[PDB]
């Protein structure tokens, strides 16, 4: 349904290509860009906090005679090491996962959204790319974007172009 | 009229990896491991930190003549010590312990030194004269700087007139009844003369031992055939690394707010937690493939 | 892939040897000496269409899926119209990115 | 907007334009009589089919070719009204 | 779809507002309602469980003479109680997210059964609600509740009529 | 003729937080976390514990005059010591091997005191009197209660254990500021002498005196001797746990009454209790969010 | 709405049951299938390794007077004991969770796949099964599972045939 | 015509468990969890194991007569021990430091056994005879194999010639009715004799300590000795685990062969091995449900 | 916001000002001495009606979009009908929840 | 439904409604006025000199006239109470 | 559970006491003197259909849902076709499982 | 598809075909006069109503009958189209 980012749209994260008989180009919506940026930001502000360290000297010494102290203390070093890979890494993994879903999750929802106004004024093609029986000037996208799509005010056209 | 839907993409790899597949790109991507390095090991708290190059931690509190003593240095974060120490003791000897030595000079972060005993008031009858040629200082015979070697029953104690922890260090001469006597610590070591080996060109040795007293103790002294009196109490006012760096961490400093480093683990003060792992970003962004 | 040109005036582009009903053809005109110069286009379905500035009005544009072969109207000649006129079709399905790649013998009015 | 343009010889030409455009650019080539052929596409990215001695790069209101007869560059930012270039003598 | 909960329908956790011509009010559907309290009530109990600890005698003492011991036990003592601190953190933070979203899930369930449930009957106005281009009385709502529509039974008038 | 979906509001707010977002209300909720304090520490397994304020452990063990010696409490869940001690140790002295005798006294929860040695009939040949003014009980003379000053023979006696359970055996040696002390068990020896070096006063006393400890199980005998001083043994607390607080009749800080795996008192305990976390609010969402529409 | 899996087709992970009047039968589809059981098998590769233990002697002996250093090593076992104990469960649990759903979400997807196709030429039935008004032999078995349907090639059936 | 859409099932139940409920079939799954147990230990890097059964660790070290002195094992990954000793001390005493020579052949694989000392020349004035009649082996009084007990001023010193890590242990003996003082180049101890009565053990009237030390190339160690001394014969010469369990010839019950990172089996183990976990069923789902219709 | 009243017979209630498509109306009828009495309702689409109890047959209640009125069929003039009748909206678009905030000059018939 | 009717005011009901009930003013002359809506929440635009509270078949208000409390759970047959003199 | 059937020749089964339009009928014959056969079968919606080999024209089938009852034309009949006619219906509406547990008394034609 | 057939009598009975059929078969029986009775459905699995005196077993191309005097009847139902009936089975 969608596959690839365009290299247009220089700024923003989704937005639309209108087209019409005067003009052409792209367009960067507002509201999803603030809350997929908010809402990234934050996961990156959660993960990075949450972690503090006191004075840690690691650094310790042993005589020859408590060799057993030099085990244990190897022990417990390594322990804690791999431990805290191990933890790390799953979440590193998981949350790289729970973005990437959330953001096709948040485009498909866009989507739906914008199907919603236009039951029947319009034709689906493919790709996530509608078209309108009825052509109309700039204004109609701008009523589009904004939600503002008067059903009726194009319902009236003659649907039976065919 | 048409309508179209989509994301904006660029043309960058930043390569990240998750569970769907490896190396996949991403338009943007913030990375959680760092490998800054290299940076010359300075302040971290602004104040010079301790170093002891050329010598040794022991030579260092016992007045070894190599290193002049570094007589100046109020305050110090971290001691940095060559991994190779160089005539870290010049006397052959053995001490007591250097762990509960060595590990309580990592927190403390001021001295005063305080001749804790007066070398020309109360012993003359003492022979305060003595060398070792194997421990002659730059080409002339000379034995220490931090204590003085050494018949009546002498004795002695100090009474901690100051209000801070003064510390204590001496030995004995191995070539008696040395008898350390503290109000709440107490031992009684003997001297004893037997062949032993040639180290260092010498033919014996001297052991050294060290107390800790607090405000309202007074120690009190005793021997009768040896005793390595102290002259200098490194008062204190209240991290080791290893390194060869010309003037944090052993190989270097990191400046950084990531969470998660790749230096060595070892460090002293606030940084970031060590882990054994070479790649470690984050998506913050959309995929990046073009069509 | 092939294509073939034959022809107020009417003017048909016939084609074959590719899916004709998933793909937007377009008409480019030539001059005598100077260079090409873009006439109209129509996307697959045959709804949007466009036309050159100075002609809205005069060649009308119009298509079927049947006969794979579309045609201008080509109506209201004028002097000025002594224009070598070709066929061409798009690259790719996709909206955004276009290029005339498929290029016929074109036509001499 | 708008458009213009400038054996043992060294082929290179350039097309330039007064306005931004990022990547909808193609370069179109013709011998006289013959109908004109395609050639690199999408910003200088070498076109499949037709022979690699044509090559050639630049972007954002200036590009060039890198090589006897004319060519032509042309611009697909803002669609309905396209536009082709002028010829190009060498 | 969701926007807000009903202050009325004291009891259960989903339902429906019939309104007819004889009377309205609120109905709650108790077949969703048990699987999602059982669900979680399950989900609740296992999380609970599996901690369970021996006889801690946590508090150590170590002589003036053994400040090594004492920095040792600190160390471990300090990193476990950091470890444990993130992990159940991270572990309720997850299951936080993963209830309120299979909630939603849920919810849109029982709305694509309401709408499988019958088709061109009725006709969706937007905000989870719907309306019957026939009328019928008080029992067609136990009816589609139970999922009992009969479509050619009320097929009468089911056409163009305004 | 109009049907419409929704679900149950409430008007509470019971916060609570997540990824999506942080301070999120919800109809209902489940708490993690518990606070509950205050209880007076009370009978974990319904006896009494061990309470000795007033001394330390050390001379409790050690027959110290001022607690009486609480001669009377068979059962003893856990040792809860005042975190100041008072006239913990009545006799200045260096115990040694401490803390070894404070771990191993953590579980046994009974005690039958008895009396190892005859206080009358196997050895008069010298005399049992002995006071320190510094340990001058209820404002008068007196030494001690668990052991023995000693006032020459060389001594010579041994314990043979019959009773089938372990018995411990506490004692030390006069060192005056003015011997060959020797413990012989079967498979543990020592040897101490006495010293005379010069002391400080504390305590208003002019030396000390050091105490040792050894246990012995079933099967095993202990000989002792002595020439110039000896503190003999009169009572050994037959085997068959710490906390510091100031709160009358288990934390340091109270008692908890609850289910929970996570709690912010103190993170020291006694027996089963839920981990200790550092952190303010873990609530779980067992509903759905609750905004009127 | 799909609930049990049939008895036949031996082979495969998804697959359509065709019948037509020449003939009938299973038949299994590849290409998710490869998609699965590659992404399956990487979820498998992914937990098993990250983990490496080297010449790790646990046990370890202590004298009758250091029992403090026998609580110490028994107290830092136990711990690590129950820290993998608490993470390895919850790591295989989170993993059972997350492979069914995504099974299911690849057969929504694959049914949605077929629904592209058969715009009006079929009609929903239900459980997942499809029938077309025209009748077409086995070769539009192929063309529907390669997506190749040509939309108005049976178009035109008279599909008033009510 | 008719279209439907399914998903392979089969007739296998391989019960799984998940976050939704419990006890659910699948038609594909992996088990994390291993139990294949009981095969016989066997050569973990294709050699042969230290086993010493029928005698303890020590006796082993110090020559005790029973086990032969197993005088040929070149290479041994790890030792194996009966967990009940047998004869492991022929002569009743007290050996120190029991954790860093038990811990210090846990790694090394190859002994050169080398006769450290001369027996035949050097010792002319040492009466070296003498028995125990608890340690008289095979019906015979003998006193041990890897040490010699033994009036001139004993002097003597490693030559310290081969360039590797060299072993030696002794003991002072202690008879129950002398400056023996090893000194390294960097270390020194001065134990004395003692005459303190002893308790009858193992028929035995005392015991005799035994001591040792660990120096590496380069150094020379002095002995000495006025009273008693135990000479050393045979350096065990090093090239820097512990089993304790009984089976014919890993683990101390076993052997597992699988890949699996977690184990069921006692955690305690030796070498490369699954880590240990406490759980009883860890099966991964790669399939999907298997109900009927 | 404006609205506005005149008038068997009939009676029409027209307003401007807002969105007349998206919301639904009623009527409130009002005695010469006592309190307002309901007489019916309508939802915002046209399709779902109701009445008053002792009413049900004889009033009748259509509504449209193009103009932004409606209009009640006042039938059955029984002369104990003699109450001042009165035009009102609903406050939101949300079925459960309801009052008449807009309320207007109202028709004294 | 059934309603019924008694500076404050008192409307009582015979059984349970939670929140669908309003409050209505209006002086002679004038067309009523919308006041507090529903169960307590004071209306926008007007003046809050108004108020009122409580529920659960029981509701008053808190400050000459009249006025109207209706009931808005039972939806088809409406009602309106009675008068208030004040 | 009931079912009937009575009866070019036409013949129909008439049936009720379940949900006749959630289930596919069918038909067997049966021989004088041997086992049975299968003759035809139809979907429960009624768009799709098959026959028997040696039948496919001749013989004809039909289905409604309101009179919950089906009929086959039955035509060109010819002596061989003496066979016992039957009725019975499919057991579940799950397409790929199928047996006939619903049994009529059949009729001899 | 093609189809076959072969006091205290112990009744059993086998139903072979030609090509491997995994599930979908059933069985039939009926006695003279009556409509045939419905008997186990699926691969053998016991039907409902039924007396359990009957019962049988096999799979495979390869099933049988484990035992209402006369004849039975096996039905295959894997290529549905051209739907078969099996012989007539005696006693």
């Amino acid at each position: 349904f969608i596959e690839g980012g365009w290299t247009g749209m220089v700024d923003g994260w989704y937005g639309y290509h209108h087209q019409n008989e005067q003009g052409s180009g792209y367009a960067a919506d507002q509201k999803s860009t603030q809350n997929a940026i908010n809402q990234i930001t934050n996961k990156v502000n959660s993960v990075i906090e949450k972690m503090n360290t006191q004075f840690t000297a690691v650094g310790k010494e042993f005589n020859k005679l408590e060799r057993r102290m030099e085990n244990l203390n190897k022990k417990v070093d390594d322990g804690f090491l791999d431990i805290w890979t191990y933890n790390a890494e799953l979440l590193v993994l998981l949350e790289n996962e729970r973005t990437l879903d959330f953001h096709d999750s948040n485009v498909k929802n866009l989507y739906e959204k914008v199907k919603s106004q236009l039951k029947n004024n319009a034709k689906e093609i493919g790709n996530g790319c509608f078209e309108f029986y009825h052509k109309c000037n700039n204004e109609c996208m701008e009523s589009v974007k904004n939600g503002t799509y008067d059903y009726p005010k194009y319902s009236e056209e003659s649907k039976l172009n065919r | 009229d048409t309508i179209c839907i989509g994301y904006h993409a660029n043309n960058s790899t930043d390569t990240v990896d998750t569970v769907l597949e490896k190396n996949v790109t991403v338009t943007h991507s913030v990375n959680l491991l760092e490998d800054s390095h290299n940076g010359k090991l300075c302040l971290l708290k602004g104040i010079a930190p301790l170093q002891l190059g050329n010598c040794s931690v022991a030579g260092w509190i016992l007045g070894n003549p190599e290193c002049e003593l570094l007589i100046s240095k109020e305050s110090w974060s971290y001691i940095v010590e060559t991994p190779n120490p160089e005539n870290g003791t010049c006397y052959p000897g053995y001490f007591a312990d250097y762990e509960e030595l060595r590990e309580q000079l990592s927190s403390v972060s001021s001295f005063e030194r305080f001749e804790i005993f007066p070398k020309e008031s109360s012993w003359p009858n003492h022979t305060v004269t003595g060398v070792s040629a194997s421990c002659s200082h730059n080409g002339k015979s000379s034995f220490y700087r931090n204590l003085l070697w050494l018949y009546p029953n002498l004795s002695k104690s100090y009474v901690n007139n100051k209000e801070k922890e003064v510390l204590v260090l001496w030995g004995v001469h191995h070539p008696a009844y040395v008898s350390v006597v503290s109000s709440h610590y107490s031992r009684r070591f003997t001297p004893e003369i037997a062949k032993r080996p040639k180290v260092r060109d010498q033919e014996g040795r001297i052991n050294y031992y060290w107390t800790l007293l607090e405000p309202g103790d007074t120690i009190i002294f005793e021997a009768n055939g040896n005793l390595i009196a102290p002259w200098y109490a490194f008062a204190l006012s209240r991290g080791i690394i290893t390194s060869n760096a010309p003037m944090q961490t052993p190989q270097g400093a990191i400046n950084s707010s990531l969470p998660f480093q790749n230096v060595h683990p070892v460090t002293i003060g606030e940084c970031p937690k060590y882990v054994r792992s070479a790649k470690l970003r984050m998506v913050t962004g959309l995929r990046n493939i073009p069509s | 892939v092939q294509l073939v040109e034959s022809g107020s005036l009417r003017l048909s582009c016939a084609a074959s040897g590719f899916t004709f009903s998933s793909y937007g053809l377009s008409w480019v005109r030539q001059a005598p000496g100077k260079g090409l110069e873009w006439v109209s286009y129509i996307s697959n379905s045959g709804i949007s269409t466009y036309y050159a500035d100075s002609v809205k009005g005069r060649f009308t544009i119009s298509r079927d899926n049947s006969k794979n072969t579309v045609s201008l109207q080509l109506n209201s000649l004028t002097p000025e119209d002594t224009a070598v006129y070709y066929c061409a079709k798009k690259g790719s399905t996709l909206i955004p990115y276009t290029w005339f790649d498929v290029w016929g013998p074109g036509v001499l009015v | 907007i708008v458009m213009t343009q400038s054996p043992g010889e060294r082929a290179t030409l350039s097309c330039r334009a007064s306005q931004s455009v990022s990547t909808s650019l193609a370069w179109y080539q013709q011998k006289p009589g013959q109908a004109p052929k395609l050639l690199i596409y999408g910003a200088s990215s070498r076109a499949t089919g037709i022979p690699d001695r044509f090559s050639g790069s630049g972007s954002g209101t200036e590009f060039t070719l890198t090589i006897v007869g004319v060519y032509y560059c042309q611009q697909d930012y803002n669609w309905p009204p396209l536009t082709f270039g002028g010829g190009t003598k060498v």
